[PDB]
């Protein structure tokens, strides 16, 4: 599993709403070309969590807790982080 | 799904019906004897035959987790015994 | 920050934020400490140091993140 | 005997049957789905089976008499992406001979049905009628395995009506299929 998670080699968006106030994060990027993530582990969120992905793009996934955005933001880069440490090894 | 099942003096019937009264299938001992051929009067095997009969049905038409709810005197009887043998037998689960 | 107040960090403490009609007044208050609950912190100005008693988990966040500084006493 | 009971079955669950005005089927129709060494059956009406199988052309028996003409047809309604009462038709297939759909003229090309996800179980028909003789049709569109406006509003009150009133419903079938996991790749050949 990785620990920094090179935000910089992946795409963030940014969609808020009004009425409760909810700020959603939303990480997309692409799987195949990830360098950080190693080979088995990569084939395995192609599969397993190929729920999140789309013909169009790779890995999209989003995620709202906090008004803040990087919070949201580190719950995605969380996220990553357990799917690839379950993909990687129990 | 409910399971209403009539057991007469020649012959016995399995309906099952939606909320709405109307039937969703149905198999009885008459016709079944007249395609078949098998024994028209009652007996064990030949509800061990309908209730095969209304497993399949039931599977080709998509119909699982059904309830039977007989009477509770004659509910010992081998007849209905062999009669959920014979539906759980089908693959359905109750 | 954006009323155009002091920006230097040297001068910047509890004391400015009295001068600055910005801070409540706790005379029934015994053993008064200060913390801060984060809002309205969405894309606020950068390069501010602040010195407070005990600042929140999300407060030291923001604060930290846009490059202030938090001083915890 | 059958039949009632397969009257019983078309009316007595789907109420876009009595929409389409089609009349009970009075005749055993047979259909039988055969990939590589595994063979499923859809036989009596509402199966459910996955459109993993449902990806290939199936097999039609019923009766055959090859001195005769017939029509077959293969229908679902999910909604697509469009208001009630349109209907999506896979497959449409006329003047075929005997119960073998190789030697008949085919103006639809089957294709594999592509459930979207939470949309439930969706019916599908196969509707056969009987020719008195061969049935031109004209002004009908020519489709390619990815179309999908000529495929819609296909609803069978202006369809089998309005063209064709020598035909009737003779045969008919039904099952229920859902979503897996192969609609993505199909998807993403009809954005293509």
């Amino acid at each position: 599993q990785a620990n920094d998670i090179p935000v910089d080699r992946l795409t963030i968006s940014y969609c808020r709403s009004s009425g409760k106030v909810n700020s959603k994060a939303e990480v997309r990027f692409h799987l195949a070309s990830a360098d950080w993530i190693a080979e088995p582990v990569r084939l395995k969120l192609a599969v397993k969590h190929k729920n999140r992905i789309n013909r169009s793009g790779e890995l999209i996934l989003t995620s709202e807790c906090s008004r803040y955005q990087f919070r949201n933001l580190a719950d995605c880069l969380q996220k990553l982080r357990d799917m690839i440490a379950e993909a990687s090894q129990p | 799904h409910r399971l209403r099942v009539i057991r007469t003096q020649h012959h016995i019937e399995a309906l099952v019906e939606h909320r709405n009264g109307q039937v969703v299938v149905s198999a009885s001992t008459r016709e079944w004897a007249i395609k078949k051929h098998l024994y028209s009067t009652r007996n064990v095997v030949a509800c061990e035959s309908v209730g095969r009969v209304l497993a399949e049905r039931c599977l080709e038409a998509g119909i699982n987790f059904m309830v039977y709810h007989p009477t509770p005197w004659e509910a010992a009887s081998d007849s209905i015994k062999r009669l959920q043998h014979a539906m759980t037998e089908g693959g359905v689960v109750l | 920050i954006d009323l155009g107040r002091v920006d230097p960090t040297q001068p910047i403490d509890l004391t400015q934020l009295v001068n600055g009609r910005g801070v409540t007044i706790q005379p029934s208050k015994r053993d008064y400490g200060v913390q801060l609950v984060e809002e309205g912190a969405d894309t606020f100005k950068a390069k501010v140091n602040i010195e407070v008693q005990m600042a929140s988990e999300l407060a030291i966040a923001a604060i930290e993140k846009n490059g202030g500084v938090v001083t915890t006493a | 005997p059958y039949h009632k009971q397969r009257l019983a079955e078309y009316c007595g669950l789907y109420r876009d049957l009595f929409h389409g005005a089609t009349f009970v089927p009075r005749v055993p129709l047979h259909v039988a789905y055969a990939v590589g060494e595994d063979d499923l059956m859809p036989v009596y009406h509402g199966n459910e089976v996955t459109p993993t199988e449902a990806a290939q052309a199936p097999e039609v028996t019923y009766e055959a008499d090859e001195g005769s003409l017939w029509t077959l047809l293969l229908t679902n309604l999910d909604g697509h992406l469009l208001e009630p009462d349109a209907e999506y038709v896979h497959w449409l297939v006329t003047n075929i001979p005997g119960n073998r759909v190789t030697e008949g003229q085919e103006t639809c090309p089957y294709l594999p049905p592509f459930p979207a996800r939470g949309s439930g179980f969706h019916r599908f028909a196969f509707l056969l009628f009987k020719q008195d003789k061969r049935i031109d049709f004209s002004g009908d569109t020519r489709p390619s395995p990815c179309y999908q406006l000529a495929q819609r509003t296909f609803h069978t009150f202006d369809f089998y009506k309005k063209h064709q009133d020598a035909m009737t419903p003779a045969g008919l079938a039904f099952f229920q299929c859902r979503w897996d996991d192969s609609v993505t790749r199909v998807f993403h050949q009809l954005l293509d």
